[PDB]
């Protein structure tokens, strides 16, 4: 669930980029988004597998 | 202080020289009783052990 979060959070940011631009720090703000929704991603998948050894 | 016992009684050697048995009403023998299988969930920090 924290995924789809992070993932709609880097969404909104990339939609702000063409408005409300040249602040050139919210492209980074989606890049941070992108990537730790990829890191809770490869976490709720290992905690998944885990959980059904048992 | 009975007259009759229905019960799963053994009927054993040492018991027979003191009471009649009527012949088996059922068959068995010792046998293991264990707690299954079950499992072994690997802690997770296992890796250091």
């Amino acid at each position: 669930i924290l995924s789809v979060i992070l993932l709609f959070m880097g969404g909104l940011c990339i939609a702000a980029s063409e408005f409300y631009k040249t602040r050139h720090n919210i492209i980074l703000s989606a890049g941070i988004f992108f990537v730790s929704a990829g890191l809770s991603n490869i976490i709720g998948i290992i905690v998944y597998i885990s959980a059904n050894a048992g | 202080k009975a007259d009759i016992a229905i019960a799963p009684l053994t009927i054993t050697l040492v018991r027979e020289e003191v009471i009649d048995f009527s012949k088996p009403f059922m068959s068995l023998g010792i046998s293991i009783m264990i707690k299954k299988p079950q499992k072994s969930k690997p802690g997770v920090f296992s890796f250091l052990d």
